[PDB]
């Protein structure tokens, strides 16, 4: 290429980024999704329909792992969504390599918020459209990051990202407390994630990611069926 | 040797809930010393003692390098450092000279962060790391302080008893040496304090 | 040690010992000495060991590339030009005993040898290694132009006989392969 | 309109008008023709004198790339060149890394992915070109292939470029093309350039004919067309 | 809604879109082409028909069945410039993952690899997002076969019922009405709801010279491509 | 330092001996040269352990991110590629003496492999210094397709006449078993050299020794 | 890099940026001095702080030997950068050439500095 | 921004070659005389201030013991062209022991007077005057930013060149001598010049073959000016 390399994001007269706040109308257009921290383990759900009835759902899965005891999950475009994870393993298996122990779930947001913010400023190349909701449970207390396409991050005790995302959120904040447990977790997840999502919801509408102490684990639909068979 | 430059001993010895490390205080070239205030034993973190043995040089050198990348790493996560993460970054710090190495046998003694958990391990000139339980040494001597710290360490002692055996060894390993003399640094910690004794040593 | 790759009418005949030594130890008392490349196309090593797999494997690479490319089967002079550019770029490191053979749709059966130097020939028959050079001795007084299959069987079984009984370092086992146009026919011979 | 000026963007039905743009430049060029015989293929241009100014047998569009293989460029003439170079090059490289003949199969998808790569970027414009490839083989016979201005290629019995691209092929088509050696297809070419556009635009025109296959026993030359003469002895019978 | 340059690069517009790659989406609309996918059981069937109005065409070169491995077969609609250079840079990775992992590269992780690859051309502006739409093929040991598809936003999925190009829409609105009934699929079942919902799609009822087949089975799990005679076989099996 | 690899009817059985040896003089009485890879596939080294232990947990974390970009199951012939082509792209400097073993999808595979980079596929192999010694009490009793107790038993006893030669370890001799669905770890496994006690002692006092100056310094 | 031009030709022959960069100057501080037959007298003037803040940092006369004085108007950043340039370039010239630095020199390399600066690429 | 650094006219040439044309006008004025007997240069320093002191202003510099200059509009690129011309000249004797003729000293300029490229900057303002004597005697020589080299007989630059060159046909020949054509010179410059000519507004530059060095006149001027 000619390595032109000036950058397309300039300020505002007002002080404004406004391909930044169109990459986060374009989030905010995305599915929706919901993750929580609970007082033991924190749970991710997705809300996954397919367009026709022809897709399959052993192919793409949303809930992704980076480590062996940390779960990712986003609300955006795919093909972002894969590149930035790959670089997050890369990433995270470089400083298992420097250090020789697993990576805290703080030092991933810190790295891949860097890179996403080098992404922001670099020349010509659009921002992601992804907001990354990352947790993990690291040194007992498990934790939960919500991240943006500005390279921005926060921490919450749950939140909620994609269609509705304010009204799951209000939703949230009145059911959801401090304290529970991982299943009643998955219960109000699955709660504040039917409140907005279609009609028809079944064991591969949702896919669902825990984590426990003990590491990450990936829920299947066997036990979705089994807990969502009219979950309340 | 390359070794043999400089002198050098460290000797590093676990306790039952506690770790005592001491080192020498000679520094010269060859034949001809020069002074007897050098330093060989550096202070990372708290309750955590580093030493280094051979060329001073290196010493000097990866002390330096190893400060710089532990604040970087205690100014990126607010927290203190495991010894294991400690051993590790000294391990790719000497890995990276593969052929172009360091003349230096690391000793890293600290305890738990969390408990009182004592810990010691060395490394080698590439990096090598090995852990065990009851001393690893390192410099010019070495069948000297092996001799004498298996015939004098016992599983459980009190800091009293490690103190009085870690000043026998190296006293007698070191008046065997001829090139390390002139003075031994003690340093003997716990969680609840840091002592650091001088031995009057023989002066020849 | 000893290799060896006979051509006839219908294909070819190749064959080697294992016995891969470092010293006076063996290392390895039964060895792949003859590696596909394509399902068609052998080649046996010799000299150094790990060199001549990262060879053949990078030549797998190309030739595998090459092939699919063309969507055709490919040629035994293909593999014998990539073996001796490989070889002769970077000489200088390597020991190869390269023998390249294989039947061809186009061109029949065919054998071609690349020595340590890097320069390459087609022959009828080729030896190689550092115990080829005995019945090297009496290939040129046994062997008879215009074989037949079993005929080459027994030719190679009496070389690589007499090489592996009389060389210190050959020895071990027969390991025999026979291409032609029908399919890919590989033995062990033992005992 | 505000879409077609970078090789780069699309429009809003979702073409480039640069590869079109590209496309019909070489429309207004002059006529080239090709077609094979069952041992071989025959090239052929209706190539115009200027005035007088021209001394005919300089800037042959007629090429010769590799033993056995030659272009029958039309466009323009240098970007034609250049690509021809390129199309040497990358022959030298197939016989230099493999030790025999380049099937024109691998060369044209080498030659076409070259001219992908000039139409992709906004760098660089798409070529304003398009020839023709033909060989022979004793283990392939003849192969004639065909590029266009993006990099489309694939394979004809005959075709042609240039202005009377359908209204040569439309009596093309009606040769028998198989039966035929390629010997009878130099005055069929012949015959083929001289019906098309004898004076009506232009005053002259100059014919040049390449040729290629188990005749020439694999090589690739211009005809002695002088030598046997066949077009005008034939032209001249072929205005009635 | 546009606003500042979003109708020409790739860049963000007003409320959440781009233009460029869904101008990118029509550009499979303008091959005029048509192929379907079919996985039941534990053979996979392709058919895609071609359109050649030529008689000095041929017929070998331009099948669009792309043999990208001896155990991949794949597919492509769009333009043919950017269809071949995918298809070279999926060889081209597949020998990659066979020197780099030591054996065969299942059809996921390449569909995957080419979907990262589409994001590259994506990310980064002035740079045109190649608008060809891939449809893969391959058996898997502990799966079975397996379907791909490749968009050009790099949004990969894989599925039974798969049809992309021109007139899909319909043609998936068929295989919602077709893939509801739970028989099973026992090879002439995928080749003749295949055949025919082709055949309802474009009503034509033709000969077997227009369409191409490509199969792969778990009984032979090369990937095969059908002969004209087997073709006119099961056409005329399904001719009642 | 004597590693040794073997094939039962199922899967592998791996052994070391935890002697690290630094010249002369015995350094270590316990060294772990039994390294992680994967959930199937395990590393055992020789001849210089710092380059040995960087490498293999280069190709683990290699190993891990590729695994984990495909979502199943590593093959031990992905390990093999991945260390013959590193190894020969350092040009024999890194010194290496590698046994690699793994149970794929096809099965038990093992391997051998020298620090310029030739792998063998072998159902036994012996690397190490005092190797010869594994490589006779193998010769001697191998047959194929052995059971477990009757693999272990071999193992354990090759390393146990290595050990009775020369440069063995002190160590209760570390064994390993690779099965399709139970994978363990031994460290403690036979002890036969129990330590003798010291009928002494040598024995000192709380103040036998001068002090020149004393230091204390609180702590929380 | 940047393949752009900022110093693009007028139509009527000038720069739209030099002498009109003069502007940013021309809008500055003021600063005078002059050389008697001994003695140099320089100084800036407009301080302009906030009565209760602090000013020896925010001084716009520093040295760049002990035989040379500074002084500028403008945005004081690019003076801040020319002068750390010239300081770095008179210490050079005394490694050099081990005279005190003359002022015709230094002089001319942050003249030849600025305008080859200007004559760069974007 | 309206057509610029690489493209042509549809009748003519570039934009910029004729902008940097344009762009000399600006500059003040200077002449130089070919003679025989030897070159003679002259300039106008247009000074403003008392404070601008006269001697600092450069118009005609220095390349070699007998390569005089002259300059036209922007100052500080010609500097450059002239530091470099030096460097390029002293090559020239530290390979061949011997003095580069002022022809292949322009030459070397003008490789890349036209070399302005941002990509794969800008062309240079300012046209030049050289003088010299080589072998073939004395020369006189002119460039321009479009490095289209000629040598002149009597070059007259910058601002009121049409009338200083048509005024310039009016008294020169051939034959003339050294003296003669300094006061006729001079003459043309007041009359060109708005101030009163004095001392400190213009300043001679002359090389001779006996003369090599000193290419100036240093307040013997003044005498120079009072003979009129």
């Amino acid at each position: 290429e000619r390595g032109y390399s000036f950058s397309l994001t300039t300020f505002s007269p007002s002080g404004k980024l406004v391909q930044i706040e169109y990459a986060l109308a374009a989030v905010a257009g995305g599915a929706p999704s919901v993750g929580i921290k609970a007082a033991n383990g924190v749970v991710l759900a997705t809300e996954k329909k397919q367009k026709s009835i022809l897709y399959d759902e052993r192919s793409v899965h949303k809930v992704e792992p980076i480590t062996k005891h940390i779960g990712l999950v986003y609300s955006g475009m795919g093909p972002d969504y894969r590149v930035l994870v790959h670089r997050a393993r890369k990433l995270a298996q470089q400083y298992y390599l420097v250090y020789q122990e697993p990576i805290p779930t703080a030092q991933l947001v810190q790295r891949v918020a860097s890179v996403m913010q080098e992404y922001t400023q670099s020349g010509g190349v659009r921002p992601f459209g992804v907001s990354l909701l990352i947790c993990g449970w690291n040194e007992g207390r498990p934790y939960l990051f919500q991240s943006d396409p500005s390279g921005a991050y926060f921490a919450w005790k749950a939140t909620a990202m994609g269609k509705n995302y304010v009204n799951g959120k209000t939703f949230l904040e009145k059911r959801y407390n401090e304290d529970l447990e991982l299943e009643d977790a998955i219960h109000t997840a699955i709660l504040t994630l039917k409140e907005s999502f279609e009609g028809q919801m079944t064991e591969d509408n949702i896919e669902v990611g825990i984590c426990n102490e003990a590491g990450f684990r990936r829920l299947t639909p066997t036990e979705v069926k089994d807990y969502l068979a009219a979950i309340a | 040797s390359i070794m043999s430059y400089n002198g050098g001993a460290v000797m590093a010895m676990k306790g039952k809930n506690c770790v005592a490390i001491a080192a020498d205080r000679r520094f010269g070239i060859q034949a001809q010393m020069v002074t007897t205030d050098f330093q060989k034993i550096f202070p990372m973190g708290d309750r955590l003692y580093i030493g280094l043995a051979g060329l001073a040089t290196d010493v000097q050198t990866v002390a330096q390098r190893l400060k710089f990348r532990l604040n970087l790493y205690e100014l990126k996560e607010g927290r203190q450092i495991k010894p294991y993460t400690l051993m590790s970054m000294v391990a790719n710090l000497l890995y990276e000279k593969r052929f172009g190495p360091y003349y230096t046998e690391p000793v890293i003694a600290g305890l738990d962060p969390k408990t009182f958990k004592p810990f010691i391990c060395s490394l080698d000139l590439i990096g090598c790391p090995m852990v065990t339980d009851d001393f690893v040494v390192s410099g010019t001597c070495a069948e000297q302080m092996y001799g004498m710290c298996e015939s004098l360490w016992e599983p459980n002692m009190d800091p009293d008893h490690l103190f009085e055996t870690i000043s026998q060894a190296m006293l007698n390993a070191v008046d065997r040496d001829a090139v390390s003399g002139m003075g031994v640094i003690v340093h003997i910690i716990e969680k609840d304090k840091i002592t650091t004794r001088t031995l009057k040593a023989r002066m020849d | 040690t000893t290799i060896m790759a006979v051509q006839f009418d219908g294909g070819v005949v190749l064959g080697a010992d294992s016995r891969t030594t470092t010293g006076s130890y063996i290392a390895n008392r039964v060895t792949d000495k003859l590696t596909p490349i394509h399902d068609r196309i052998f080649c046996c090593r010799s000299g150094s060991a790990a060199d001549t797999q990262a060879v053949a494997d990078a030549v797998t690479y190309q030739l595998g590339f090459h092939s699919i490319e063309l969507n055709e089967p490919p040629l035994v002079h293909t593999a014998a030009s990539l073996f001796k550019e490989m070889c002769y770029r970077y000489r200088e490191d390597l020991m190869a005993g390269i023998i390249i053979a294989g039947w061809d749709p186009q061109e029949g059966g065919q054998v071609y040898s690349v020595p340590m130097g890097g320069m390459m020939v087609r022959q009828s028959f080729a030896i190689g290694g550092s115990g080829s050079s005995y019945i090297y001795g009496y290939v040129d007084a046994t062997y008879r132009e215009g074989m037949t299959k079993e005929e080459c069987l027994q030719f190679t079984a009496n070389a690589l006989a007499l090489a592996m009984e009389r060389d210190g370092s050959s020895g071990g086992v027969i390991r025999l392969a026979a291409i032609a146009e029908s399919g890919v026919e590989r033995q062990v011979l033992l005992g | 309109t505000g879409y077609d000026l970078s090789a780069s963007t699309f429009s809003p039905d979702g073409r480039v008008f640069q590869v079109e743009y590209a496309m019909k430049a070489v429309e207004n060029s002059s006529t080239a023709i090709g077609i094979r015989c069952k041992d071989g293929v025959v090239f052929g241009v209706e190539k115009l004198v200027l005035s007088k100014l021209y001394e005919e047998g300089s800037n042959k569009r007629l090429f010769n790339v590799d033993r056995h293989v030659g272009m029958a460029v039309a466009g323009l003439l240098a970007d034609a060149r250049s690509l021809a170079d390129i199309a040497r090059e990358e022959a030298s490289n197939f016989r230099s890394n493999f030790g025999y003949n380049i099937p024109l199969k691998h060369l044209a998808d080498r030659v076409a992915m070259y001219v992908h790569a000039y139409t992709l970027y906004s760098a660089v414009r798409p070529f304003g070109c398009s020839f023709m490839l033909g060989s022979y083989s004793v283990n392939d016979g003849a192969q004639l292939y065909m590029i266009d201005p993006s990099g489309v290629s694939y394979g004809y019995w005959g075709c042609a470029i240039g202005k009377a691209r359908q209204a040569a092929k439309t009596e093309i088509e009606k040769l028998q093309m198989k039966e035929m050696t390629c010997r009878d297809i130099v005055k069929e070419v012949a015959k083929i350039i001289y019906i098309v556009h004898d004076e009506v635009k232009d005053k002259a025109f100059e014919l040049e004919l390449s040729w290629v296959g188990e005749l020439t026993n694999g090589r690739h030359e211009i005809v002695p067309k002088d030598i046997r003469e066949e077009a005008e002895k034939y032209a001249k019978e072929s205005l009635k | 809604s546009s606003a500042g340059f979003d109708r020409h690069i790739t860049i963000f517009s007003p409320e959440g879109r781009l233009y460029q790659v869904e101008y990118a989406f029509k550009a499979i609309n303008q091959g005029g082409l048509t192929s379907v996918a079919v996985r039941g059981k534990d053979c996979a069937v392709i058919v895609t028909q071609k359109k050649v109005p030529d008689k000095l065409l041929d017929s070998s070169t331009v099948t669009h069945l792309f043999k990208i491995t001896e155990n991949i077969g794949c597919v492509m609609t769009g333009m043919t410039a950017d269809s071949r250079s995918q298809v070279q840079r999926a060889r081209y990775e597949a020998a990659n993952w066979k020197y780099k992992y030591g054996y065969e590269i299942p059809v996921d992780m390449l569909c995957k690899r080419i979907a990262d690859i589409s994001q590259v051309y994506t990310q980064n502006a002035e740079m045109r997002p190649l608008g060809c739409c891939m449809i893969l093929i391959g058996i898997d040991e502990e799966q079975g076969p397996q379907v791909y598809k490749c968009d050009p936003a790099g949004y990969y999925c894989g599925f039974k019922a798969t049809a992309a190009g021109v007139k899909q829409t319909e043609s998936t609105s068929f295989l919602e009405k077709k893939v509801k009934k739970k028989f099973d699929w026992t090879f002439e079942q995928t080749v003749e709801t295949a055949i025919t919902c082709l055949s309802t799609v474009l009503s034509i009822d033709f000969k077997p010279s227009e369409i191409e087949v490509g199969v792969v089975t778990v009984e032979n799990p090369k990937f095969r491509i059908l002969t004209e005679a087997e073709i006119d076989a099961h056409l005329v099996a399904l001719a009642e | 330092t004597t590693i040794a690899g073997v094939v039962y009817k199922d899967g592998i059985v791996l052994g070391a001996d935890t002697r690290a040896t630094e010249g002369m003089v015995v350094a270590d009485k316990n060294c772990s040269k039994i390294h992680f890879i994967s959930p199937n596939i395990y590393c055992c080294g020789a001849g210089t352990a710092a380059d040995t232990d960087m490498t293999t947990q280069l190709i683990s974390s290699n190993l891990e991110l590729h695994s984990l970009s495909t979502g199943r199951l590593p093959r031990v012939v992905t390990a093999n590629r991945m260390l013959k082509q590193m190894l020969f792209r350092y040009q024999g400097y890194i010194g290496a003496a590698l046994v690699l073993g793994g149970v794929d999808v096809t099965g038990p595979h093992l391997y051998s492999i020298y620090p310029h980079g030739s792998t063998d596929k072998l159902p036994y192999v012996t690397m190490g210094s005092g190797s010869l010694a594994a490589m006779a009490v193998f010769e001697d009793k191998f047959r194929p397709d052995m059971e477990e107790e009757e693999a272990k038993n071999l193992v354990s006893e090759a390393i146990a006449a290595g050990i009775f030669n020369d440069l063995g370890s002190g160590s209760n001799i570390d064994l390993c078993v690779i099965s399709k669905n139970k994978l363990d770890f031994l460290r403690p496994y036979t002890v036969p050299n129990k330590k003798g006690t010291r009928l002494g002692r040598y024995r000192c006092e709380k103040g036998t020794t001068a002090v020149l100056t004393e230091k204390i310094t609180p702590l929380e | 890099s940047y393949d752009r031009a900022i110093t693009v030709f007028s139509p009527d022959g000038h720069l739209f940026q030099v002498e009109y960069a003069q502007e940013a100057v021309k809008k500055g501080s003021t600063a005078v001095g002059v050389r008697g037959r001994d003695i140099v007298v320089l100084g800036v003037e407009k301080k302009s702080v906030a009565k209760l803040q602090d000013e020896r940092t925010v001084r716009k006369i520093c040295a760049l030997d002990d035989n040379v004085c500074m002084a500028f108007a403008g945005l004081t950043a690019d003076a801040r950068i020319v002068i750390n340039r010239a300081r770095v370039e008179c210490q050079s010239h005394r490694l050099t050439v081990e005279d005190p630095v003359t002022v015709e020199y230094i002089t001319r390399y942050i003249a030849s500095l600025k305008q080859r600066y200007t004559q760069s690429n974007g | 921004y309206d057509r610029g650094v690489n493209t042509f006219s549809p009748e003519g040439r570039l934009f910029q070659v004729e902008y940097a044309i344009e762009a000399i006008k600006l500059g003040s004025t200077a002449i130089g005389i070919q003679t025989s007997e030897g070159v003679c240069l002259a300039v106008e320093k247009r000074i403003t201030s008392p404070l601008m002191e006269p001697s600092s202003i450069e118009k005609i510099v220095e390349i070699d013991a007998h390569i005089g200059c002259a300059m036209s509009g922007l100052i500080a690129d010609a500097k450059t062209l002239i530091d470099k011309a030096r460097v390029e000249t002293q090559n020239h004797w530290f390979t061949y022991n011997e003095t580069m003729t002022v022809e292949s000293v322009t030459q070397a300029v003008s490789n890349l007077a036209l070399q302005f490229g941002e990509e794969d900057s800008r062309p240079f303002g300012v046209a030049l005057l050289f003088g010299g004597v080589d072998e073939k005697g004395p020369q006189l020589f002119h460039m321009d930013p479009s490095g289209t080299f000629v040598q002149c007989d009597a070059r007259a630059i910058g601002s009121a060149s049409e009338g200083a060159q048509s005024s310039l046909q009016e008294v020169y020949h051939k034959s003339m001598t050294l003296k003669e054509a300094i006061k006729s010179s001079l003459i043309i410059l007041k009359q060109v010049m708005e101030e009163k000519l004095n001392a400190t507004n213009i300043e001679l530059a002359t090389v001779q073959p006996g003369q090599n060095f000193h290419m100036f006149t240093k307040e013997e001027l003044e005498e120079v000016i009072k003979d009129i």
